[PDB]
DNA sequence: CATCCGTGAGTCCAGG
């Protein structure tokens, strides 16, 4: 019997169930599809940043509650879609008392911020904050030492780039009892994505992506198979 | 769950399947329905799949030393002819897979299945009725797998680095989701110390107060932590609501976690939680890299150096006896000591020379299994072997097993090893007999009432008094106090009462009494409560299994017998002492006890010990006759110094043990009375199981002892 | 708060135990009613006046014990000792 | 079970039996190892059970003197010089002398090296003694052990406890479809098989004049011909498969005493108790936890661990009081579908396949002319079918058994075959089973490392080496250092070196580690056989050395390192395992504890004649026992109804069990149990 | 070689030369 | 005497019991298991044994 | 931070060929070749013998007069037989040889569409007066299908069902060259290795592997 | 405090 595709939901993430796979294929399909969603989907994230009132890291920014550290982390969680491959730059300025968010961000053209309610930094009175952001495009996860020369050396800060629009994926493989055979494999897959793309879509691109690879092998003969 | 063979089920549910065959018309009558099953027609496999729906069955594994030897499971049909078993009930059944067989019984009556699913089901009996400890816990691979990821590796890759120069802070992640993509790229080690913001794990009790003011942590509130990615993956199991643990998971650690969950969290939580812990270990025990090669097992560097030092000390002792300056009994007695010390120094040589990487040590030091003594025998040296008599041989096996034992070495070890198995076979037959006796003496002992109502209890030593100051936790605390319910309000120096009467002692209530400084509490016991038949629920107290008050009807007597008999195999005093006590024999030692309290008059002769006692209160001198082979017991005197041997002019209380050995409990009865003799027995019994590291709750011993004193003789008609 | 109870761990026994004096009592409580349900299904075939049928929806091919054990959880049954 | 098993059986030394002692009479002194057993009776071979120390095996070089004592060969030392003259000594005679251990270094002439040597003395006491005073010396280092014990490679590395099992268990090995000689050996594998008598040895020298699967004929030199008939597919006492195949090809010149045809568990005249398996020492996703074992499906698809098992079924036709039983193909109320596999007689046809329940021998007997049921009388008037006076007493296939009918043996009293008084036709039907290895089958090595098969993964799921080769068997690392039996490890190392081959480096001379190593081993082929005799053989130095010498595979790459480990790829995830895993080849035996035998269950069945309880055992289709101990387990729980039900309607309530069956099949409620017939019996026994 | 007495396969032995008497 | 007889020294127990004309009240664990009566423990005691279970008045057929 | 469609090169050897694939995602190569390895060993179509019949033989456990091997060792020799059949339906081969001499895979008579790929394979050593007449049934399929399945169908008592190893694949593996140099030059190079049974080519093998996988991942692209 | 007779000495399975 041909295999089915199912879905149990949640706004940001959902679980997918594939069954019945020919015995020993649940694992044949599992880890391969995960490393695809986590690495083989292009998005946009922050490469480097620049703060006005900073000449070294340990000191906090004049007028801000959070440390230099706790801001970077808040900024890594920022979700953004850029339209052009080449590195763009966006500016976020705000002064006085209150809280600065992702709706305060001034974006270029064809560049969208998808969670304008994300907290970033709690400014107090007489508190100034000017930040230059460097947004690129890529795949998966890229360290900070590899971005150590992407801003003006008057306070250029390298950031961990989380290009991937998929956040975390886990998978289990139980067995389904088809006919008399209890051997058949049942694949369960948990997928959490950013606020950028629906998980239901992130799979379809991840799915289509892999179809391309196995095209190469298939191209030779297209001999035999049945579904 | 359990994996019940497709073939096995069909014969177990045979008239049950025949029923649904003539139901769904596969067979015209009951006779044909039979023939369909016996021919194993294809239909029945569909039929039977329905029949065994949530219909519990029994798993028994002989020998059944305690009641967890029979547990109920939800049967899962399975291809093959083997019974599939859950790795956590292995501790309860004492079941390994070197060819063990288990018996299955199919409950039929409505109440039977009810008794199965509710009383006996494996996911309910997670605790030992003997000590209340978690038997269904991570055991071998599991612990070794968890102990892996929860370890902190100093210089491992992806470790947190402070900012300095032109490079900022390396090793800070926004979320667990990020750190996971890091070890997948190959930047972050799952065992390297890092800093990560967390959103679905309540911080420590000490940090939550600092960061929230105990505003009540919430799924979504953020905070920063200094762990390893692994220790985070581990806390996603405990899961939410439970205070994060930042330690490495040794067995004793994990044991605490579950025991805590056993108290606070409900049963179905623990069952689900411990299951998650199982899956975790196995997956990580695989990628733990724990392997045995000839390489990992290393002989020490100081091997021949150390052994040449003691063989030289030996030859000195040989020549000192060659001149006949030494007694023969002294010669070996010293030779034993020389080689005992030597083996210790070989072990030391290993531990340090061995990296904590080393899988043989990783397994030992992590409580997964194995002793270091084993590891010593493997790569260090065997050491002393036992004589047929039992005494330790003057000659030592210098060879390790890695180096290969010499021909003459192998022989004598073998002698030892066989005599080992022989006694191991005899004690079982002994333990099993002592057990069946205990079972009979306490069958009519049941929880019949909810409360005796008497204020009678017994004193327990909560803690010792430090000479310098402060208080020291009493060692017997866990077995003699923790499960008891109070019989008298426990008050400190003030008029302030810390714990009420009718209140179960728990872990924090001992901490309340410990910090208050009070070191003695009167607690209700099975020895004291008096009821027509059996005992009462209130005096017994907390059923070690449930972790709550014992239900009315519990066959506490049998379970008490089981509790004491189940581990009676692991002894060397020894098991005879346990028998000699429970059978109340006039002991071997026969150490005297003082009839009346007064001033001691030591008048030793070289041919015979004689002890005289002058009555503190008026009275006439009472004098005893002692054989010089025994020696006077170092009793804790008024001087608060226990190590003071008996000396003349000392002061002894009434019934005080005069010399080392064992006291006749029949005299303790006539001298110190019915109550005191029960407490003597219980702790003398306990002392035996103490030595061999076995912890039974005083509760169980008391149940048996109670049934020894229920009769009184007839003096005059 | 916990994961969804599967199979024979449902209904969660802790919540069941809350509705009864002690473990032993829950057994006879349930089974006697499970006997009532099975009486009902056989009697109904040829005789009225049976014990009251399943107070909840029977799952497809649900054992009488499983029915009774669920309605105990629904507090739809009364408890005399 | 296997030739060795029989061989050891002939050399058992039992203390039990008439004139001997009882099992309860024996204390702890009779059983433990005595000093005088040296070279006479093995200290390792003995049962694990309650029979421990009361049964032993006779040592290898031992013999019995005309007065029933046990002598042993020792070498004679004149004055510090070993003489080839050998004298056998009884126990107390060796006590009056002084013996040097076999491995004490000896001059090329025959003189000792050091003045003071290792010396055995009366009362099992040992001391260094000047060479002037050495009387005798041991024949061999392996002199103390038995035939079975000496087949345990690196024995001196395994604690007596597991080593003991390792000897006891080899006699439990089952003959496989075809057998491989172990890559690692001790030398004993040869002589054990020949002496066992379950192979075929040539009496006089000659040349193979004709060879067939059936027999071997040998043309002697003197002109005479001796033909050896082959045992082919014969049932042993234990239902294992004693099948002999010819070694020699036609026209081979063969000398006397040579093995011309080997039998079960014998490869080229050597004891082949098992197969050589590619092992991997690692916990693998829990499926090997607590000594269980993981297998590659290769072992199932290539019959590597597959055996034959023959059963024998009997049935006879006696004279009864109602006539005589007659074996016929006409059985009351059975279709021509069930009878389809019989012949005209009533016997199943050779080559047919049988399942349990099926009919092997159609036998009917005349039933007593008692008044048939008035309800069945009525049922016979409607359908007008007259009842037959013959009741079905057929021989059907027992539960569990199944296979192909490989031979019928018919005896008749008619054909003058002399039968016991009362019997007429007597039939035997032999069925063979080709049992492939399955879950629950008990595998073991030679080191007491036992365990049942936990999971058999698809061949692709198996952790594999870089060149694609999937390992065969995944043992759990956890259960190795605890058992003190690192012999299994050492064997694995030497196993790999023997699979790949090796070559010591002779440039710049012969290395100092391989200095003691005999010339013949300095260069070794792939799949080479070697010997590690007990208390001799490989030393840990040489073994470490050989791991560096390991020859590369066909792709020119070395596979394992000097540590002996190698890198694996998890066949499931694809990602490589983080740490190097100890890989190598280990010899594994298939013990005679297979689930196909061991599994059993019963609903209702036969019942006891007196106590009216169920009968006992698989052979009787009896039920399990719920013992005194087990009842305690019920009471402790407080499962009063369960416990009762088992002791009442499930056991010996005559009227209850019948009405419980009705209640179940009618789908009603279970009734209230009655009185135990056993208890009734008790009161009659008291009365 | 070990037992070079029957006509058996050559199994190479790590050894000290054992020539006292055959099994 | 039932409990004693099935424990040890059965011949000793029976001779004595038959002389003292001892009646046995079958009220014990051992005692009950023998005759097949529900053991006086756990779900065997009357407290739990005699239970009536009824649907709530609030619960009524649809 | 780079985009390039991947390649699929080839370096050959008659029975076994290495397939090179680059440039792939970082840390992706391993769990990519593995997905293939598990496709090949398990679900690549081929053909092998299901059952046989021998003159004078009624079951697997007997001997034929004059032949060196028993039927069991003969059926056990025939396992290593390498056959490729095109007939999707079952076909019957033949083997008859007499007198002295050796019998081999060559002496098998394959019908229309059946080709033996290892004629030198030893089957039995027929001594003088030895006659061997066999009849072999060949089908098509994939993976491994046990003998025991054939007997229950309706097979006559003459036939002797044999296990069927259809997988024409022998030994497969992979290695990966990941450039981890700190730059946007970080990629993975996959080198797959396939060895077959000379029943099919290493390339054809990988082809039917891809044809299978494509029809599997395609279900991930279909909308709800 | 030491002798003479009688009573105890783990469970389940298996087989002949
Ligand atoms: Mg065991
Ligand atoms: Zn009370």
């Amino acid at each position: 019997r041909p295999t089915l595709s199912e879905d149990v939901l949640t706004d940001n993430r959902s679980q997918f169930v594939i069954e019945p796979l020919e015995p020993g294929f649940g694992y044949t399909l599992g880890n391969s599809l995960r490393r695809t969603l986590l690495s083989s989907i292009p998005g946009a994230a922050v490469t480097s940043i620049r703060i006005d009132g900073v000449l070294h890291e340990f000191t906090t920014v004049p007028g801000v509650k959070e440390d230099v550290t706790e801001i970077i982390l808040n900024l890594k969680s920022l979700v953004v879609s850029s339209e052009e491959d080449e590195p763009v730059t966006m500016y976020l300025r705000k002064q006085g008392p209150g809280e600065v968010t992702a709706g305060d961000i001034v974006p270029p053209a064809g560049v969208t911020v998808h969670n304008p309610g994300m907290h970033i930094a709690t400014l107090n009175d007489k508190g100034k904050l000017e930040v230059e952001l460097v947004v690129e495009r890529g795949r998966g996860y890229v360290p900070a030492v590899q971005n150590r020369a992407s801003g003006a050396e008057i306070g250029r800060i390298p950031v961990d780039s989380i290009y991937s629009p998929v956040l975390k994926v886990t998978y289990k493989v139980d067995a389904t009892r088809v006919e008399q055979r209890t051997d058949f494999d049942k694949l369960i897959l948990d997928v959490e994505t950013k606020n950028s793309i629906s998980p239901r879509d992130a799979l379809a691109s991840a799915g289509k992506t892999l179809v391309e690879l196995f095209g190469l092998a298939r191209e030779l003969n297209v001999e035999a198979e049945g579904i | 769950q359990c994996g019940l063979p497709k073939l096995m089920a069909l014969e177990l549910f045979k008239p049950f399947v025949m029923k649904r065959l003539v139901d769904l018309n596969h067979a015209q009558n009951i006779k044909s329905a039979k023939r369909m099953v016996e021919r194993q027609r294809p239909q029945v496999w569909d039929v039977l799949e329905e029949v065994i729906a949530e219909h519990p069955v029994l798993l028994n594994r002989a020998p059944t030393l305690h009641r967890l030897g029979i547990q109920a499971f939800e049967p899962m049909l399975v291809e093959g002819k083997a019974i599939q078993l859950h790795p956590l009930v292995c501790e309860a059944f004492n079941a390994d897979f070197d060819g063990d067989q288990m018996a299955v019984h199919l409950p039929l009556s409505a109440e039977a299945q009810a008794e199965a699913r509710i009383l006996m089901l494996s996911s309910n009996n997670i605790l030992s009725p003997a000590s209340g400890r978690p038997l269904a816990m991570p055991r071998l691979d599991m612990v070794t797998g968890l102990y892996y990821l929860t370890t902190e590796v100093p210089g491992d890759t992806g470790e947190y680095q402070p900012a300095s120069g032109d490079h900022p802070e390396t090793g800070v992640y926004s979320s667990p989701a990020e750190a996971i993509m890091a070890a997948d790229r190959g930047v972050l080690s799952v065992r390297a110390k890092i800093k990560v913001r967390l959103t679905q794990l309540r911080p420590p009790v000490e940090i939550e107060a600092e960061l929230f003011g105990h505003s009540g942590w919430q799924p979504g509130d953020a905070w920063m932590a200094e762990t390893t990615l692994g220790r985070v993956m581990f806390n996603e199991l405990l899961p939410l609501g439970y205070p994060f643990v930042n330690k490495q998971m040794h067995k004793k650690v994990q044991a605490a976690i579950i025991n805590d969950l056993a108290e606070r969290y409900p049963m179905i939580v623990v069952a689900q939680t411990v299951d998650k812990l199982k899956d975790a270990g196995f997956y990580w025990a695989t990628r733990s890299g724990v392997t045995v090669s000839m390489a990992d097992v290393l002989v020490p560097p100081r091997k021949k150096e150390i052994l040449d030092h003691y063989e030289e000390r030996a030859d000195k002792v040989e020549k000192q006896f060659q001149r006949g300056a030494l007694n023969h009994d002294e010669r070996n007695e010293a030779l034993v000591e020389i080689w005992k010390e030597a083996t210790d120094e070989v072990g030391q040589a290993l531990r340090e020379h061995y990296p904590d990487d080393n899988p043989i040590i990783t397994i030992v030091d992590s409580g997964a299994t194995g002793n270091f003594t084993q590891t010593r025998t493997l790569a260090g040296m065997k050491g002393l072997v036992t004589n047929p008599k039992g005494e330790f041989i003057p000659r030592p096996v210098k060879s390790s097993f890695r180096e290969g034992l010499t021909v003459l070495e192998y022989f004598i070890n073998t002698h030892g090893a066989r005599k080992g198995l022989a006694d191991t076979a005899l004690r079982t037959a002994d333990s099993g007999y002592l057990t069946r006796r205990l079972v009979d003496v306490s069958q009519d002992v049941i929880v019949r009432e909810h409360d005796c109502q008497t204020e009678r209890g017994i004193v327990v030593e909560l803690a010792e008094r430090a000479p310098d100051g402060t208080l020291i936790r009493d060692p017997y605390i866990e077995t003699s106090a923790y499960a008891r319910t109070l019989g008298t309000d426990a008050v400190d120096e003030a008029g302030n009462v810390i714990v009420e009467r009718g209140q179960d002692l728990g872990d924090p209530e001992i901490d309340a009494l410990l910090a208050a400084g009070i070191t003695q509490v009167k607690v209700r016991s099975v020895l004291t409560c008096a009821t027509s038949t059996g005992v009462c629920a209130t005096c017994y107290g907390r059923s070690m299994a449930t972790g709550k008050l014992v239900d009315i009807g519990e066959a506490v007597g049998i379970v008490a017998a089981q509790s004491i008999g189940e581990p009676g195999t692991q002894l060397t005093g020894g098991l005879p002492r346990v028998q000699e006590l429970f059978e109340a024999r006039v002991p071997r030692g026969k150490a005297p006890i003082a009839d009346v309290t007064g001033r001691v008059r030591l008048e030793d002769g070289e041919r015979f010990y004689k002890i005289t006692i002058v009555p503190d209160d008026g009275g006439e001198e009472v004098v005893y006759d002692k054989i010089s082979k025994r020696q006077r017991l170092r009793v804790f005197k008024h001087e608060d110094g226990s190590e003071r041997v008996l000396s003349d002019g000392d002061h002894v209380e009434v019934g005080q043990q005069l010399m080392e050995g064992s006291a006749d409990p029949h005299e303790v009865l006539r001298v110190q009375g019915p109550r005191e003799v029960q407490i003597h027995l219980v702790r003398e019994v306990q002392e035996v199981y103490r030595a061999q590291g076995v912890s039974i709750h005083d509760k169980h011993i008391e149940v048996i002892v109670r049934q020894m004193l229920r009769r009184v003789t007839i003096i005059d008609s | 708060g916990y994961d969804t109870p599967l199979g024979i761990t449902n209904p969660p026994i802790d919540e069941l135990l809350d509705r009864v004096s002690s473990k032993y009592a829950l057994v006879i409580y349930a089974a006697k009613r499970a006997r009532q349900i099975n009486d009902y299904y056989n009697q109904l075939g040829e005789g009225i006046l049976e014990y009251v049928g399943p107070l909840v929806e029977p799952g497809l091919q649900e054992k009488p014990l499983s029915i009774a054990l669920r309605e105990i959880h629904a507090d739809l049954l009364e408890h005399t000792e | 079970n296997n030739p060795l098993s029989g061989l050891t059986h002939k050399r058992r030394l039992s203390a039990l039996g008439p004139g001997g002692l009882s099992r309860e009479r024996a204390g702890l002194e009779v059983r433990d190892v005595h000093p005088s057993h040296y070279g006479r009776m093995c200290p390792i071979e003995t049962p694990e059970g309650p029979n421990i120390g009361l049964i032993g095996s006779l040592s290898v070089y031992a013999r019995v003197n005309p007065f029933g004592f046990i002598e042993t060969p020792y070498r004679k030392v004149v004055d510090g010089v070993v003489s080839d003259e050998i004298v056998y000594l009884t126990a107390d005679e060796e006590d009056r002398h002084v013996v040097a251990q076999a491995n004490s270094p000896i001059d090329a002439d025959g003189r000792f090296v050091e003045p003071r040597v290792l010396v055995r003395r009366k009362a099992g006491e040992v001391e260094y003694v000047p060479s002037s005073e050495v009387d005798y010396m041991d024949v061999s280092p392996r002199q103390m052990v038995s035939v079975a014990t000496a087949m345990i490679p690196f024995l001196e590395h395994d604690d007596a406890n597991r080593a003991l099992m390792g000897a006891n268990m080899q006699r439990q090995a089952v003959p496989l479809v075809r057998s491989e000689a172990p890559l690692v050996g001790t030398g004993m594998e040869l002589r054990a098989a020949i002496d066992a008598g379950d192979v075929v040895v040539a009496e006089e020298s000659g040349v193979i004049e004709e060879v067939s699967a059936d027999y071997i004929t040998v043309m002697h030199d003197n002109g005479t011909r001796r033909t050896y008939r082959m045992r082919k597919f014969a049932r042993s006492n234990h239902g294992t498969c004693a099948n002999q195949c010819p070694i020699v090809d036609a026209g081979d010149r063969v000398e006397a005493g040579q093995v011309i045809a080997d039998g079960p568990c014998t490869d080229d005249g050597e004891m082949a108790l098992g197969k050589n398996l590619l092992v991997a020492i690692m916990p693998w996703e829990g499926h090997n936890y607590e000594d269980a074992i993981i297998l590659s499906n290769r072992l199932v698809e290539e019959d590597v661990l597959t055996s034959i098992h023959i059963e024998e079924h009997e049935i006879d036709a006696r004279d009864t009081k109602l006539g005589a039983e007659e074996i016929t193909r006409d059985i009351p109320n059975i279709s021509d579908e069930v009878l389809a596999d019989l012949d005209e007689r009533g016997i199943v046809r050779i080559g047919a396949e049988v399942r349990d329940g099926d009919i092997l021998v159609g036998k009917v007997t005349p039933k007593g002319e008692t008044e048939l049921t008035p309800e069945e009388r009525l049922l016979r008037a409607i359908f007008g079918e007259k009842a037959r006076e013959v009741r079905d007493t057929s021989l059907k296939v027992p539960h569990g058994e199944s296979g192909k009918v490989i031979g019928i043996r018919v005896f008749s009293r008619e054909d003058e075959d002399e039968l016991p008084a009362g019997v007429n036709e007597l039939v035997r039907v032999y069925v063979a089973q080709k049992r492939k290895i399955s879950d629950g089958d008990k595998l073991a090595g030679r080191h007491g490392n036992k365990g049942v098969i936990g999971k058999i993964l698809p061949v692709e799921d198996m952790p594999f080496l870089a060149d694609g080769t999937p390992v065969d068997i995944i043992l759990n690392t956890h259960g190795v250092p605890r058992r003190m039996n690192i012999g299994q490890i050492l064997e694995t190392h030497l196993g790999w070196c023997a699979h790949s081959g090796w070559k010591v480096d002779a440039a710049k001379g012969v290395p100092d580690w391989a200095a003691r190593l005999p010339d013949e081993l300095l260069e070794a082929q792939p799949n080479a056989i070697v010997s590690t005799p007990v208390f001799d053989g490989a030393q840990e130095a040489e073994l470490q050395g050989l791991l560096s010498c390991t020859l590369p595979n066909r792709d020119g790459d070395v596979l394992v390192d000097a540590d002996g480990k190698a890198m694996l790829f998890d066949g499931r995830s694809g990602e490589p395992f983080p740490y190097p895993v100890t890989v190598g080849y280990m010899y594994i035996m298939k013990l005679h504890h297979l689930v196909d035998d061991k599994i059993h269950a019963r609903s209702t069945g036969p019942y006891s004649m007196i106590t009216q309880q169920p009968l006992g055992g698989k052979a009787q289709f009896g039920g399990q026992r719920f013992g005194e101990m087990e009842c305690w387990a019920m009471q402790a729980y407080g499962a009063a109804y369960t416990l009762q039900e088992l002791l009442t309607i499930k056991s010996d309530d005559t009227v209850g069990r019948v009405k419980v069956y009705e209640a179940i099949v009618k789908g009603e409620n279970i009734p209230e149990p009655g009185i135990p017939e056993s208890f009734k019996v008790l009161l009659k026994e008291l009365q | 070689s070990n037992n070079s007495v029957p006509g058996a396969p050559n199994r190479v032995s790590f050894a000290k030369l054992r020539e006292p008497l055959e099994v | 005497w039932l409990s004693a007889a099935s424990f040890q020294e059965t011949t000793r127990v029976l001779t004595d019991a038959a002389i003292n004309c001892r009646s046995d009240k079958l009220n014990g664990l051992k005692e009950n298991v023998i005759i097949g009566k529900l053991i006086p423990a756990g779900t065997g005691i009357n407290r739990y044994r005699n239970i009536a279970v009824q649907p709530t008045e609030e619960a009524r057929a649809a």
